[PDB]
């Protein structure tokens, strides 16, 4: 048989953010930090924030490349309030969303998709993992990685989630840790 | 002698070998398989010497 193409190009991006640490955490849940590892990302994009450094520093050892944006509690000012990074195909758009009013806001968050011109917009604030489709774009939201706790909602689930893009389609993996075992759902999207 | 009167029969006449043949069910998931199998699940025993069987010293007795 031959190959279906010549070279494979496809990278894995890790998203999550609101961890709150040390403010409401002290670390990402156990059977997370399993679950992530050094040598599978390439890419990692964080919304919420760290906002201690000493996160940052776990971040970066998943990967070289980390794209961060400051949230209202990061103790760092030098981040960006938001931030467009391309990942191949697609044209990202990174904020935290308390700047987005009313917070969870479908029509406020497409409203800036257009500002931004993106074709995917990552954000977080709600803690409340998101994955919809909206007028041909995309909206993502990781919620709390350590399930940080929110006045607006009693019970957070923590969770990140994984884009695996080959080219002009993206498979996104969200995990959440419900119980003692951890469940994942599967969604994909293309720009067609 | 054999079932089958035909002389062949092999569907392979060689075999292959590995280390080992880790699954992957997403990202992030170095797991052994993910798979059901617990301590719920039993499997089917298949061995001759095991803790069923005893050893005693004839000396002893
Ligand atoms: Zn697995």
């Amino acid at each position: 048989g031959s190959p279906e193409f010549g070279t494979r190009d496809r990278m894995l991006v890790l998203v999550l953010g609101d961890l709150h640490i040390p403010h409401r955490c002290n670390s990402l849940p156990a059977k997370f930090k399993k679950l992530l590892v050094p040598g599978k990302i390439q890419h990692i994009l964080c919304t919420g924030n760290l906002c201690t450094k000493e996160s940052y520093d776990y971040l970066k050892t998943l990967a070289g490349d980390v794209h961060i944006v400051r949230g209202d509690f990061d103790e760092n000012l030098n981040y960006p309030e938001q931030k467009v990074v391309t990942v191949g195909q697609f044209k990202i758009g990174l904020i935290h969303g308390h700047q987005v009013i009313p917070w969870g806001d479908m029509a406020s968050l497409a409203l800036l998709q257009r500002q931004f011109d993106v074709d995917i917009l990552i954000s977080g604030h709600t803690h409340k993992f998101e994955a919809f489709e909206h007028e041909n774009k995309f909206y993502i939201n990781p919620g709390s990685a350590t399930g940080a706790y929110n006045a607006l909602e009693t019970n957070i689930i923590p969770s990140f989630v994984l884009m695996d893009i080959q080219a002009s389609t993206v498979v996104t993996y969200v995990y959440q840790l419900i119980g003692d075992d951890v469940k994942v759902e599967r969604i994909e999207y293309k720009k067609s | 002698g054999p079932l089958g009167s035909t002389e062949e029969d092999l569907e392979d006449a060689e075999d292959t070998v590995s280390a080992a043949d880790p699954e992957f069910c997403h990202p992030l998931c170095q797991c052994p398989k993910c798979a059901p199998a617990q301590k719920r699940l039993a499997k089917v025993p298949a061995s001759g010497l095991g803790v069923n069987v005893t050893s005693q010293d004839g000396s002893s007795w």
